Protein backbone atom coordinates (compact mmCIF):
# COMPACT_ATOMS: atom_id res chain seq x y z
CA UNK A 1 0.00 0.00 0.00
CA UNK A 2 0.91 3.70 -0.42
CA UNK A 3 0.89 4.37 3.34
CA UNK A 4 3.20 1.35 3.88
CA UNK A 5 5.65 2.47 1.15
CA UNK A 6 5.70 5.99 2.61
CA UNK A 7 6.22 4.67 6.17
CA UNK A 8 9.01 2.30 5.04
CA UNK A 9 10.73 5.04 3.03
CA UNK A 10 10.72 7.71 5.76
CA UNK A 11 11.70 5.18 8.51
CA UNK A 12 15.36 4.90 7.64
CA UNK A 13 18.29 6.21 5.51
CA UNK A 14 17.60 5.46 1.83
CA UNK A 15 21.20 4.49 0.88
CA UNK A 16 21.16 2.59 -2.39
CA UNK A 17 17.35 1.98 -2.45
CA UNK A 18 15.97 1.90 -6.00
CA UNK A 19 13.71 4.72 -7.25
CA UNK A 20 10.72 2.32 -6.97
CA UNK A 21 11.00 2.34 -3.14
CA UNK A 22 9.72 5.95 -3.17
CA UNK A 23 5.96 6.13 -2.42
CA UNK A 24 4.07 7.16 -5.59
CA UNK A 25 6.71 5.59 -7.88
CA UNK A 26 5.03 2.56 -9.43
CA UNK A 27 6.22 0.42 -12.39
CA UNK A 28 5.49 3.06 -15.12
CA UNK A 29 7.00 6.09 -13.24
CA UNK A 30 9.94 4.02 -12.02
CA UNK A 31 10.76 2.91 -15.57
CA UNK A 32 10.49 6.49 -16.96
CA UNK A 33 12.62 7.81 -14.03
CA UNK A 34 15.20 5.03 -14.69
CA UNK A 35 15.27 6.00 -18.43
CA UNK A 36 16.07 9.61 -17.38
CA UNK A 37 18.98 8.44 -15.18
CA UNK A 38 17.09 8.37 -11.83
CA UNK A 39 18.04 4.76 -10.97
CA UNK A 40 18.16 5.26 -7.19
CA UNK A 41 15.85 7.12 -4.80
CA UNK A 42 18.79 9.43 -3.87
CA UNK A 43 18.93 10.81 -7.44
CA UNK A 44 15.30 11.98 -7.07
CA UNK A 45 16.20 13.37 -3.62
CA UNK A 46 18.97 15.33 -5.38
CA UNK A 47 16.45 17.05 -7.71
CA UNK A 48 14.11 17.75 -4.75
CA UNK A 49 17.07 19.46 -2.98
CA UNK A 50 18.28 21.40 -6.07
CA UNK A 51 14.65 22.66 -6.30
CA UNK A 52 15.05 23.84 -2.61
CA UNK A 53 12.40 21.38 -1.41
CA UNK A 54 9.67 23.46 -3.19
CA UNK A 55 6.48 21.37 -3.59
CA UNK A 56 5.11 23.24 -6.60
CA UNK A 57 8.46 23.09 -8.44
CA UNK A 58 9.11 19.43 -7.65
CA UNK A 59 5.60 18.29 -8.50
CA UNK A 60 5.49 20.27 -11.77
CA UNK A 61 8.93 18.81 -12.67
CA UNK A 62 7.86 15.18 -11.90
CA UNK A 63 4.54 15.55 -13.73
CA UNK A 64 6.15 17.07 -16.87
CA UNK A 65 9.38 15.04 -17.02
CA UNK A 66 8.19 11.59 -15.85
CA UNK A 67 4.44 11.60 -16.54
CA UNK A 68 3.43 11.49 -12.88
CA UNK A 69 -0.18 12.42 -12.06
CA UNK A 70 -1.11 14.76 -9.09
CA UNK A 71 -1.47 11.89 -6.57
CA UNK A 72 1.79 10.18 -7.54
CA UNK A 73 3.76 13.46 -7.45
CA UNK A 74 2.24 14.33 -4.03
CA UNK A 75 3.10 10.85 -2.62
CA UNK A 76 6.71 11.05 -3.93
CA UNK A 77 7.08 14.66 -2.78
CA UNK A 78 5.73 13.75 0.69
CA UNK A 79 8.06 10.80 1.12
CA UNK A 80 11.11 12.96 0.23
CA UNK A 81 10.00 15.92 2.35
CA UNK A 82 9.42 13.74 5.42
CA UNK A 83 12.64 11.79 4.80
CA UNK A 84 14.65 15.06 4.66
CA UNK A 85 12.91 16.31 7.83
CA UNK A 86 14.06 13.13 9.62
CA UNK A 87 17.58 12.64 8.23
CA UNK A 88 19.04 15.56 6.22
CA UNK B 1 22.85 24.53 -31.14
CA UNK B 2 22.01 22.00 -28.42
CA UNK B 3 18.98 24.05 -27.21
CA UNK B 4 16.77 22.28 -29.81
CA UNK B 5 17.56 18.93 -28.08
CA UNK B 6 15.10 17.70 -25.45
CA UNK B 7 16.52 16.40 -22.12
CA UNK B 8 15.96 12.89 -23.55
CA UNK B 9 17.88 13.75 -26.73
CA UNK B 10 20.70 15.36 -24.72
CA UNK B 11 20.82 12.19 -22.54
CA UNK B 12 20.97 10.03 -25.71
CA UNK B 13 23.98 12.00 -27.04
CA UNK B 14 25.82 11.63 -23.69
CA UNK B 15 25.13 7.86 -23.77
CA UNK B 16 26.13 7.54 -27.47
CA UNK B 17 29.46 9.25 -26.76
CA UNK B 18 29.98 7.15 -23.53
CA UNK B 19 30.31 10.38 -21.54
CA UNK B 20 29.53 9.53 -17.90
CA UNK B 21 26.38 11.34 -16.81
CA UNK B 22 23.36 11.53 -14.57
CA UNK B 23 19.95 13.10 -15.30
CA UNK B 24 19.61 16.22 -17.47
CA UNK B 25 17.81 18.72 -15.19
CA UNK B 26 17.82 22.55 -14.98
CA UNK B 27 20.99 22.51 -12.84
CA UNK B 28 22.92 20.09 -15.14
CA UNK B 29 21.80 21.14 -18.66
CA UNK B 30 24.59 23.75 -19.06
CA UNK B 31 27.23 21.25 -17.88
CA UNK B 32 26.19 18.49 -20.30
CA UNK B 33 25.88 20.91 -23.26
CA UNK B 34 29.41 22.22 -22.51
CA UNK B 35 30.75 18.65 -22.21
CA UNK B 36 29.10 17.61 -25.49
CA UNK B 37 30.53 20.71 -27.29
CA UNK B 38 34.07 20.15 -25.95
CA UNK B 39 33.95 16.46 -26.85
CA UNK B 40 32.62 17.17 -30.40
CA UNK B 41 35.11 20.01 -31.10
CA UNK B 42 38.11 18.40 -29.35
CA UNK C 1 41.25 25.24 7.81
CA UNK C 2 40.17 22.43 5.44
CA UNK C 3 40.55 19.44 7.82
CA UNK C 4 38.55 21.22 10.58
CA UNK C 5 35.79 22.10 8.07
CA UNK C 6 35.71 18.55 6.71
CA UNK C 7 35.53 16.95 10.20
CA UNK C 8 32.69 19.22 11.31
CA UNK C 9 30.80 18.78 8.02
CA UNK C 10 30.79 14.98 7.98
CA UNK C 11 29.91 14.60 11.68
CA UNK C 12 26.23 15.49 11.63
CA UNK C 13 23.23 15.90 9.28
CA UNK C 14 23.74 19.21 7.43
CA UNK C 15 20.23 20.64 7.97
CA UNK C 16 20.20 24.34 7.09
CA UNK C 17 24.02 24.89 7.01
CA UNK C 18 25.20 27.49 4.48
CA UNK C 19 27.40 26.41 1.53
CA UNK C 20 30.46 27.84 3.30
CA UNK C 21 30.22 24.94 5.82
CA UNK C 22 31.64 22.58 3.16
CA UNK C 23 35.41 21.89 3.13
CA UNK C 24 36.86 23.67 0.06
CA UNK C 25 34.14 26.31 -0.03
CA UNK C 26 35.89 29.43 1.16
CA UNK C 27 34.61 33.02 1.06
CA UNK C 28 35.08 33.52 -2.72
CA UNK C 29 33.48 30.20 -3.68
CA UNK C 30 30.66 30.44 -1.14
CA UNK C 31 29.66 33.93 -2.26
CA UNK C 32 29.72 32.80 -5.91
CA UNK C 33 27.64 29.64 -5.16
CA UNK C 34 25.07 31.75 -3.26
CA UNK C 35 24.92 34.26 -6.15
CA UNK C 36 24.22 31.34 -8.56
CA UNK C 37 21.34 30.09 -6.34
CA UNK C 38 23.11 27.30 -4.41
CA UNK C 39 22.41 29.07 -1.15
CA UNK C 40 22.53 26.19 1.35
CA UNK C 41 24.85 23.14 1.66
CA UNK C 42 21.84 20.84 0.99
CA UNK C 43 21.41 22.49 -2.45
CA UNK C 44 25.05 21.57 -3.30
CA UNK C 45 24.40 18.06 -1.83
CA UNK C 46 21.40 17.93 -4.23
CA UNK C 47 23.72 18.73 -7.15
CA UNK C 48 26.25 16.06 -6.02
CA UNK C 49 23.28 13.56 -5.91
CA UNK C 50 21.79 14.52 -9.34
CA UNK C 51 25.40 14.07 -10.69
CA UNK C 52 25.15 10.42 -9.23
CA UNK C 53 27.98 11.19 -6.74
CA UNK C 54 30.36 11.32 -9.75
CA UNK C 55 33.61 13.05 -8.73
CA UNK C 56 34.55 14.21 -12.22
CA UNK C 57 31.09 15.64 -12.96
CA UNK C 58 30.88 17.36 -9.56
CA UNK C 59 34.34 18.88 -9.74
CA UNK C 60 33.82 20.04 -13.34
CA UNK C 61 30.42 21.60 -12.40
CA UNK C 62 31.98 23.41 -9.36
CA UNK C 63 34.86 24.81 -11.44
CA UNK C 64 32.35 26.11 -14.03
CA UNK C 65 29.85 27.49 -11.51
CA UNK C 66 32.09 29.02 -8.84
CA UNK C 67 35.61 29.01 -10.32
CA UNK C 68 36.93 26.35 -7.93
CA UNK C 69 40.46 25.13 -8.56
CA UNK C 70 41.38 21.37 -8.38
CA UNK C 71 42.17 21.43 -4.62
CA UNK C 72 38.94 23.28 -3.58
CA UNK C 73 36.76 20.94 -5.71
CA UNK C 74 38.55 17.81 -4.42
CA UNK C 75 37.90 18.94 -0.81
CA UNK C 76 34.22 19.87 -1.40
CA UNK C 77 33.62 16.53 -3.14
CA UNK C 78 35.32 14.53 -0.37
CA UNK C 79 33.21 16.20 2.33
CA UNK C 80 29.95 15.49 0.45
CA UNK C 81 30.97 11.90 -0.36
CA UNK C 82 31.89 11.07 3.27
CA UNK C 83 28.69 12.79 4.56
CA UNK C 84 26.51 10.81 2.06
CA UNK C 85 28.20 7.48 3.08
CA UNK C 86 27.25 8.21 6.69
CA UNK C 87 23.77 9.78 6.53
CA UNK C 88 22.16 9.19 3.16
Amino acid sequence: TTSQKHRDFVAEPMGEKPVGSLAGIGEVLGKKLEERGFDKAYVVLGQFLVLKKDEDLFREWLKDTAGANAKQSRDAFGALREWADAFL
Amino acid sequence: NYADLSDTELTTLLRRYNIPHGPVVGSTRRLYEKKIFEYETQ
